[PDB]
């Protein structure tokens, strides 16, 4: 049960990774 | 004395810094 | 503290004689004991075999006795195992062995009587330290 | 419209979203195979015997360790500096105890770091840049090659590179410092200077241009606002921030050069860490720590203990103890 | 021809026995008078089986194969002693030194590592009697000692040895300690082991002989911390004996 | 354009005050190898091994044959003298064309002689110049040969009878072995072309590295560079220097493990013992000591069940045990003749071991490559008495950090000559940002 | 009924005198012309039932002999613990400086 | 392992409730647009 | 040890080989005369 905390929460930062880097707010000039 | 020769040897290099300024050349 | 008479005087022999050495003695032979002898035998102990080191106590239960000036100076010469079994200068520095170990060439008698009298006189000054090893650093 | 002309204008493309590049080739699959092996190891893997001694040292998650205990343990001392490949072992069996994982994971890394590193080039000369954001990031890789790689070539053997772990780190620093004296080694020294430097002008400059931004909002909303990306003019009153600077030191110890400043923020941190790398890299050749274990002694000879001495006491309680099933002899020479 | 070490080295073939030829189905004549020595031997393992354990009643549990995982590095070798002459033309070899002990660790199936003691220290073999030649039916059966894998030194990973090391769990200091009987108390145990050689070739000019061996032992305990498993190795071995 | 701190490059088109630059700085450096050895020499004490003494030069020259006899015994010091005098005197003259060319000779070449004139555009002057320096380095590996074949020998480590100088008759030719190095793998066990361990194999490469450099010095200056080669690199003095940079990097990382591992062209006798063989050595110490008190050293079990003494290689070669197990790839004279066919042979151990290989184990030992910065021999927890840090200690670090500096200047020069030969090496145009007139990413 | 028995041991002559089937060979050195050359003697032809049999070791010299008897004192025989001789570890116990 | 029992609703509230907070601002935010 | 006809160049020789040092601070006596230009 511990391991399957430890995956669950390596699992989610790397999925918030890949929303962060492709899905994020576009930087806009002025 | 080690001390000895290291002084005229380590005075040499400034002496031809002094002796070129005060006699103005291509520094 | 310091260096008094009292810790420089060592004994010369097993009959019960004493010399008295000097500091010049005593500093002279600690920097020959580096020169020569502490690659092994830093600390009085003995890298390459430390079931013996150069503690009084042990010196003086080697067969020749060496705990004095003359078996220490012997030793140098002529270098046995503890029990006297055996002589040992093919793989021991000493003046017999001084064309394996080059080191021992220029040692005068002089300079063996100041290493012999280090020897002893460390011990007196370091205590436990002296032949105990790292567990005393 | 030449096949190969057309790949090599994808591959160097400024318009992908993540740059490629001929280094990124090279880059892109080793960091693969090392990021999936070490996650499938550090999760998954059996003990592994690190010291060669038949000792299996529990790395991963299902075999008992949590997030801070667990790694991917070093390849055994028995193999040393061998060459340790998946098709050199009789089974995978074989490979998983004496640590073949590791030698898998750090050689991809290293190469795909070094890729990194070409790359950041490369994507400066696409855009026009200046080149030398890339010898920033080598002080960090140089310190990566330095305990991965360079310590363990001196050293003999893989078995003593830094584990990939959070504990095996600990384990890999204290043992340095046990046989090596880090702590008294100036490179490690200005290595500390380097980082409690840089976190002290990361701090100062941060400080200092958020202290100087002129006011573009109100107070219900936050200040970043007023900063809008690609604005031409500048966001703080660098003037200012050196009135305040150069009075709470005195003038001329603040800058009034922007790109001096930025410059020293660039130089201090890298070259610490230049030096600090190199510290781990030359301790490796046993060039060690300053030693000044009795080097004060009274007129009679007897020891007068320094904190050097204090020290040493610490450092003799890790030598004994580290490894304790793994010298038969009486020096720990390598 | 006979290679160098460069020649060898890296190849695995260091951890192989000598292999005698196909040609060599000879006999070895003893002269009862005369003694022998053994100046080689050496045993070279080809297969590991370990004893499971059927859960209920004589069910009779299995060898089952395992899978080697600490390479090759399990052949004894330069082993030398006695070989004796008996009253009734048995011939018994006493071993007397040696490199006589390998450490393995095999995995069974599931994943769990067997470390055992491959040896044959203190090895007492004996033939039938009236043997007069060693030929290619000669057999030798013997027994040896196969002492604990660790010795007396060896610290588990909370520092507890016996002749060494801590006597208590030291992170558990208000722990009962009567659980932790078996682990903290550390013992060392020397069992028996069987083995069986069969001569299957004999060069006699040589002297040299070679054949297959099966021996039985238990595997590590773990300093009396776990029961054992009885393990079983097949292999091929050679000698070369000498007048002494 | 440039700063008083990036002054030298003032120098980039002024060919006759770089000339001189460059002269005045080689002539730093054979000063140097004339003093340091000077000084080495009036502080060596023949009776002591060298690596007792910190010194570096001089089992340089005594590694090529001069002032030593069997067993590296210093014999005759005036060799050393003399190489260290000849390259003190030829300083000067260096000296004096180094500040000659670099203060009142003509500050540009070309106006004055179309042929020491460059420009570093010139394909072919550029390629010339390489050429050139290409054959004298070609002459340089075959005065080494020379040397060994018909100007005394060299000494061998190997030689039977505890090393002596050597002359070398039969190079090896055969470009298997030579260039068989060149493909060994690095790794351990193979050491790519740090393994090298006789001398006939070192005499044979320099042969072949001679005559290989001669032929592409001629090649050289006869051709001009093929057009793939003219699109791939950037033309430039800069540029140049990067190149040259990254090269020595590589070599400086190279000398390092020579340095730290072999023992042939860096004769322990003189160097001291490596790091692998000083483990092997205490290994071997005690295998003799407890021998000799009646242990039977092949059956004794050490406490994780290992050999206490002797175990396998992962490949089955009987080795030493205890940690020194990663160090069997080790090989050395005082330990080959124990070797058999299997690793180290039991009935040789327990037979055979002489007194002199019991003192150059108990000396090897005692004298491992680890010291502190402030020289206190040993494993750092050692208290101060021994003043010793093996010389392959400091010349093993030393290379290491100027490889490494060489390969951060490497990629300076490198990416600054790219930017200078695009443009944009003083930054970007405001009026013309080429991120401004790309698509955005999202 | 689970006891360490080197601890055991302690609690006998072995913790007391030099036991000359147990006893690692460096504690020899304690008294005087015993070791290295006796102490090698006594070690290979241990076992003994009493601390008398060293002396039937064939090939002692006469003074050999003496410095036994001046040592049998500090001897003492008691049974051969298998933890104490497995592993060579009468010749090197792991136990240095 | 013998762990902590409560260490995994601890995890999983130390997760889930800073982690909801921070959704609840952002998606009234978006809808404000 | 230097041969006895050149005895007397010991305490030169002691401190040659810190020469080339002395060539990069002279570097900086040379610009700070100049200004650093
Ligand atoms: C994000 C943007 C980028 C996109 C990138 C692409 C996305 C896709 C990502 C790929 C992710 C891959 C995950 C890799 C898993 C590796 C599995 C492994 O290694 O698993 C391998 C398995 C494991 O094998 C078994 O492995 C076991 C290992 O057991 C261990 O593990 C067990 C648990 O399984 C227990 O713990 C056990 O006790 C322990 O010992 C035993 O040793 C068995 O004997 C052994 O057969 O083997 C098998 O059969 C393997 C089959 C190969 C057999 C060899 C035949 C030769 C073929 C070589 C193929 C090369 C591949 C082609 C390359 C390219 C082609 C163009
Ligand atoms: C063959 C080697 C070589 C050559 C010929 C050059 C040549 C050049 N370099 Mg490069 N460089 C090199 C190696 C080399 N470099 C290395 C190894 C590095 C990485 C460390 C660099 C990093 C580098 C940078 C960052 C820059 C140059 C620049 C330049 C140019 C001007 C340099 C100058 O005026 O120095 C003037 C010399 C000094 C200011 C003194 C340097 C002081 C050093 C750092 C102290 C070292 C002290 C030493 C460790 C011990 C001291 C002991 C004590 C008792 C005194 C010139 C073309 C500049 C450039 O881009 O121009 C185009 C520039 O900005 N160099
Ligand atoms: C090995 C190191 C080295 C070398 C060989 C050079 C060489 C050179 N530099 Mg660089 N430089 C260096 C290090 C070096 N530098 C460092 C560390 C810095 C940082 C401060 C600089 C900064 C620098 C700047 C800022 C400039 C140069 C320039 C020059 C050139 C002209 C100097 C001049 O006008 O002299 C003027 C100086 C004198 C007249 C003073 C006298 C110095 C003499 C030569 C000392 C010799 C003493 C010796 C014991 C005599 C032996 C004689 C005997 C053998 C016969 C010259 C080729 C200049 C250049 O490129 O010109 C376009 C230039 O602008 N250099
Ligand atoms: C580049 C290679 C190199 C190497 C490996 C050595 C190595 C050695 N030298 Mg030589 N030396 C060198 C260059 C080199 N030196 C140069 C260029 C000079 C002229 C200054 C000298 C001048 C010299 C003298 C005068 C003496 C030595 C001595 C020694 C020994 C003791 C070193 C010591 O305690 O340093 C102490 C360590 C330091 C000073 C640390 C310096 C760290 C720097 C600042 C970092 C640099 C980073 C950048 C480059 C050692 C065997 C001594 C000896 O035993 O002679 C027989 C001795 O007395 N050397
Ligand atoms: C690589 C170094 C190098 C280079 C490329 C040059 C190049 C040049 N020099 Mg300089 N020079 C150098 C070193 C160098 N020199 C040295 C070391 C000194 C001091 C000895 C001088 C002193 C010097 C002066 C005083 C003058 C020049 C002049 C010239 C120009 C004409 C040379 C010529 O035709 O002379 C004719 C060439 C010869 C007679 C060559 C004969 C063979 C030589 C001497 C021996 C070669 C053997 C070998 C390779 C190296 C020595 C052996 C040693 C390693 C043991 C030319 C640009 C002249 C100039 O431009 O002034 C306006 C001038 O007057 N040079
Ligand atoms: C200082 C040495 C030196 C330098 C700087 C050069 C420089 C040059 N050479 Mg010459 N060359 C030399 C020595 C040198 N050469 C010698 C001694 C020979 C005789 C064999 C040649 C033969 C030669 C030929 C025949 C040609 C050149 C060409 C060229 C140009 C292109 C180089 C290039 O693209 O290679 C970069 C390298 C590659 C593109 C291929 C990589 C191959 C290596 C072996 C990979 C291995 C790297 C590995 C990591 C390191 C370990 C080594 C491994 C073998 C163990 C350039 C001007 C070309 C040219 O235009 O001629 C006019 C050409 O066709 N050179
Ligand atoms: C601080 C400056 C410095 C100093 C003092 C040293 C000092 C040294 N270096 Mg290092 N080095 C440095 C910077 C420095 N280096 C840098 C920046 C690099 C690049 C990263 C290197 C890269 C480097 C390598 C790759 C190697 C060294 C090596 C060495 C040592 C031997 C040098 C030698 O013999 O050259 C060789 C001399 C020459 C090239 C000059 C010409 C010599 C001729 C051809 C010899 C002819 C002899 C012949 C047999 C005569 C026979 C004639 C017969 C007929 C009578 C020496 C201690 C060597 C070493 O010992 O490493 C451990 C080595 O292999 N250095
Ligand atoms: C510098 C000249 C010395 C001096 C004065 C001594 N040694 Fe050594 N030592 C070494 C070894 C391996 C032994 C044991 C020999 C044996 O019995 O097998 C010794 C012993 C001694 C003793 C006797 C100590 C005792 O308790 O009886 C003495 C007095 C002694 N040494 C003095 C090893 C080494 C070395 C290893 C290379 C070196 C060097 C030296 N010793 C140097 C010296
Ligand atoms: C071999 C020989 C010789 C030769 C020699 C020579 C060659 C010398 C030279 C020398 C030199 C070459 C010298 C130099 C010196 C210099 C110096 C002494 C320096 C100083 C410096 C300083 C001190 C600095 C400072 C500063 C400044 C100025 C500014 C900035 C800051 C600072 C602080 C850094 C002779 C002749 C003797 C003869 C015999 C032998
Ligand atoms: C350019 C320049 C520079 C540099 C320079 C140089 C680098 C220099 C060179 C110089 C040199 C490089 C010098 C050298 C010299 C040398 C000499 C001058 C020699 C002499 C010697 C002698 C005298 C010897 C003698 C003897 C003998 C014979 C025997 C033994 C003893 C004796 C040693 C005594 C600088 C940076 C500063 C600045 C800028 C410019
Ligand atoms: C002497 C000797 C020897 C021999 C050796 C030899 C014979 C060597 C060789 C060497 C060699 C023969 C080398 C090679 C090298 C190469 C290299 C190092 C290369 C490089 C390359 C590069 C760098 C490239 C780059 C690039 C790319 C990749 C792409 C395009 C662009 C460019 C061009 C940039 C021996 C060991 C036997 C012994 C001892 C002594
Ligand atoms: O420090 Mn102490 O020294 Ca380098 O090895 Mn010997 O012991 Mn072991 O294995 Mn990793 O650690
Ligand atoms: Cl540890
Ligand atoms: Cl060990
Ligand atoms: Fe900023």
């Amino acid at each position: 049960m511990e391991t399957i905390t430890y995956v669950f929460i390596f699992a989610c930062i790397i999925a918030l990774f890949f929303f962060a880097i492709f899905f994020r707010e576009p930087p806009r000039i002025t | 004395a080690q001390l000895t020769m290291i002084a005229m040897i380590g005075i040499a290099g400034p002496m031809i810094i002094f002796l070129l300024a005060v006699r103005r050349g291509n520094l | 503290a310091e260096l008094t008479p009292e810790v420089l005087t060592v004994p010369l022999n097993s009959e019960g004689k004493t010399i008295t050495l000097t500091e010049k003695q005593y500093l002279e032979g600690k920097r020959l004991f580096q020169y020569a002898c502490a690659s092994c035998h830093v600390g009085g102990i003995t890298k390459t075999n430390p079931s013996l080191d150069l503690r009084t106590e042990t010196l003086a239960l080697a067969t020749p006795p060496r705990d004095n000036i003359e078996g220490l100076v012997d030793y140098m010469k002529n270098p046995t195992t503890y029990d006297g079994e055996q002589e040992i200068a093919e793989v021991h520095p000493s003046l017999r062995s001084a064309d394996i170990f080059p080191k021992m060439r220029n040692l005068t008698e002089k300079d063996l009587v100041a290493i012999a009298g280090h020897i002893l006189v460390e011990p007196k000054i370091l205590g436990d330290k002296w032949g105990g090893g790292k567990v005393y650093y | 419209a030449n096949l190969w002309e057309r790949f090599c204008n994808w591959v160097t493309s400024t318009d992908n979203r993540l740059y490629v590049g001929w280094f990124g080739v090279i880059m892109i699959p080793t960091l693969l195979a090392a990021t999936i092996c070490f996650v499938i190891a550090f999760i998954a893997a059996p003990p592994v015997d690190i010291d060669g001694i038949r000792e299996p040292v529990s790395g991963s998650l299902l075999y008992g360790n949590n997030i801070i205990t667990g790694a991917v343990v070093p390849s055994s001392n028995a193999i040393g500096l061998h060459f340790y490949p998946i098709w050199e072992a009789a089974s995978l069996d074989e490979w998983l105890y004496n640590g073949g994982p590791y030698q898998l994971i750090i050689f991809h890394f290293l190469l795909g770091a070094s890729c990194y590193m070409g790359r950041q080039w490369e994507l400066s000369y696409r855009l026009g840049m200046r080149p030398w954001i890339c010898v920033a990031y080598s002080a960090p890789l140089a310190s990566a090659f330095a305990v991965f790689l360079i310590y363990p070539i001196g050293q003999g053997s893989f078995s003593d590179g830094m584990p990939l772990g959070i504990s095996g780190t600990f384990n890999f620093m204290i043992v340095f410092q046990a046989e090596h004296n880090i702590l008294m080694h100036p490179f490690h020294q200005l290595g500390v200077a380097g980082v409690f430097g840089g976190a002290l002008f990361c701090a100062m400059h941060g400080s200092l241009v958020t202290s100087s931004l002129i006011r573009e909002t109100t107070e219900t909303e936050s200040a970043n606002y007023g900063y809008k990306f690609g604005q031409e003019e500048e966001t703080y009153n660098i003037v200012a921030a050196h009135g305040y600077f150069g009075r709470l030191i005195f003038q001329y110890a603040s800058f009034n050069n922007s790109r001096s400043l930025h410059f020293f923020l660039a130089a201090w941190p890298v070259v610490g860490v230049w030096f600090t790398a190199l510290g781990i890299s030359t301790m490796a050749f046993n060039l060690n720590g300053f030693n000044f274990n009795h080097s004060v002694i009274d007129a009679k000879g007897n020891v007068i203990n320094t904190w050097a001495d204090i020290i040493n006491r610490a450092n003799l309680g890790m030598e004994v103890m580290h490894e304790r099933n793994a010298h038969n002899f009486p020096l720990d020479l390598a | 021809q006979t290679l160098t070490y460069d020649d060898i080295v890296g190849t695995g073939l260091a951890n192989k026995c000598p292999t005698l030829d196909d040609t060599a189905r000879g006999a070895y004549p003893i002269d009862s008078s005369q003694t022998y020595r053994i100046a080689r031997l050496c045993l070279q393992p080809t297969t590991f089986l370990v004893k499971e354990e059927p859960k209920n009643k004589r069910q009779e549990a299995e060898f089952v194969p395992t899978k080697l995982v600490t390479r090759e590095t399990t052949s004894l070798d330069q082993i030398q002693g006695e070989l004796k002459v008996n009253s009734d033309g048995s011939l018994t070899f006493v071993e007397e030194d040696g490199i006589d002990f390998q450490p393995v660790t095999v995995q069974m199936a599931g994943g769990e590592r067997i470390p055992l003691l491959f040896t044959v220290k203190n090895l007492v073999a004996s033939t039938q009697p009236n043997v007069t030649s060693i030929t290619t039916s000669t057999d030798f059966k013997g027994e040896f000692n196969v002492p604990s894998y660790r010795t007396a030194n060896f610290l588990d990973p909370k520092g507890r040895g016996l002749a060494s090391g801590y006597d208590s769990a030291i992170a558990l200091p208000q722990a009962k300690e009567e659980e932790l009987a078996r682990a903290n108390v550390k013992r060392f145990s020397l069992t028996k082991g069987q083995i069986s050689l069969n001569v299957a070739k004999v060069d006699g000019r040589t002297g040299e002989i070679a054949g297959t061996f099966e021996s039985e032992q238990l595997s590590d305990d773990d300093m009396g911390a776990h029961e054992p498993h009885e393990v079983k190795i097949q292999g091929v071995f050679y000698a070369s004996i000498e007048p002494a | 354009g440039f700063a008083w701190w990036a002054g030298n490059a003032r120098l980039i088109n002024l060919s006759g005050k770089l000339l001189g630059a460059h002269v005045a700085h080689a002539g730093l450096i054979v000063f140097w190898a004339g003093a340091m050895t000077l000084f080495e020499l009036a502080h060596f004490i023949p009776e002591k091994p060298m690596y007792e003494q910190g010194l570096i030069l001089i089992p340089h020259i005594a590694t090529l044959g001069w002032g030593v006899g069997p067993g590296g015994e210093v014999v005759d010091t005036f060799p050393f003298f003399v190489v260290g005098v000849v390259h003190l005197i030829s300083s000067a003259v260096l000296g004096f064309g180094g500040v000659y060319h670099a203060i009142r000779g003509p500050e540009t070449l070309e106006e004055y002689s179309s042929f020491f004139g460059y420009d570093w555009k010139d394909k072919n002057k550029m390629t010339t110049i390489l050429g050139f320096h290409l054959i004298v380095l070609g002459i340089g590996a075959l005065l080494l040969v020379a040397k060994a074949m018909f100007f005394g020998g060299l000494y061998d480590t190997w030689a039977p009878g505890g090393g002596d100088v050597r002359v070398i008759t039969n190079p090896t030719l055969d470009p298997r072995v030579i260039f068989g190095y060149l493909l060994k793998s690095p790794f351990g066990g193979e050491g790519w072309i740090v393994s090298v361990n006789n001398l006939e194999d070192v005499v044979g490469g320099h042969i072949w590295i001679g005559l290989i450099c001669i032929a592409g010095g001629i090649w050289h200056i006869l051709t001009t560079p093929f057009g793939w080669a003219r699109r791939a690199f950037i033309w430039s003095g800069e540029a140049y220097l990067s190149y040259s940079l990254g090269a020595l990097s590589m070599m400086g990382f190279i000398a390092t493990c020579f340095v730290w591992f072999n023992n042939t062209v860096y004769p322990s006798e003189f160097y001291g013992p490596t790091g692998p063989e000083a483990s092997q050595a205490q290994a071997m110490t005690f295998l003799i000591r407890d021998q000799k008190l009646g242990a039977n050293v092949g059956s004794a079990q050490g406490p994780t069940g290992l050999g206490k003494y002797l175990m396998r290689s992962p490949t089955g070669e009987i080795i030493f045990g205890g940690e020194t197990m990663r160090f069997w790839d080790f090989r050395g004279p005082w330990l080959e003749p124990l070797r058999g066919p299997n690793g180290l042979d039991l009935n040789k151990i327990k037979n055979d071991i002489q007194p002199w290989q019991e003192r150059r184990a108990a000396e090897y030992m005692t004298h491992a490559p680890l010291g502190s910065l402030n020289s206190v021999g040993g494993v750092a927890t050692e208290i101060n008495s021994v003043n010793f840090v093996s010389p392959r200690s400091w010349l093993a670090t030393s290379h290491f950090v100027l490889a490494f500096f060489f390969l951060v200047g490497h990629l300076w020069h490198a990416g600054r000559a790219r930017a200078a030969a695009a443009g944009f090496e003083k930054g970007i145009d405001r009026e013309s940002e080429p991120v401004l007139s790309m698509p955005s990413l999202d | 009924e689970l006891v360490n028995v080197v601890d055991e041991k302690l609690g006998t002559a072995y913790g007391e005198k030099i036991d000359l089937n147990n006893t690692n060979i460096a504690a020899f050195i304690q008294y005087r012309g015993l070791y290295p050359t006796l102490a090698k003697l006594i070690v290979k032809n241990a076992p003994y039932e009493s601390v008398e049999d060293v002396l039937n070791i064939p090939g002692l010299t006469e003074r050999q002999k003496q410095i036994l008897r001046e040592n049998l004192e500090h001897f003492t025989v008691t049974e051969v613990e298998t933890a104490l001789v497995e592993g060579g570890d009468r010749y090197n116990n792991g136990l240095y400086k | 392992m013998e762990v902590n029992q409560l260490g995994l609703i601890a995890t999983a509230l130390f997760v889930l409730v800073p982690s909801v907070f921070l959704i609840i601002l952002y998606v009234q935010t978006e809808s404000q647009q | 040890k230097l041969p006895e006809a050149y005895a007397i160049f010991d305490p030169l020789v002691d401190v040659l080989p810190v020469i080339p040092v002395l060539f990069l601070a002279l570097a900086f006596v040379w610009q700070a005369a100049v200004g650093f230009r």
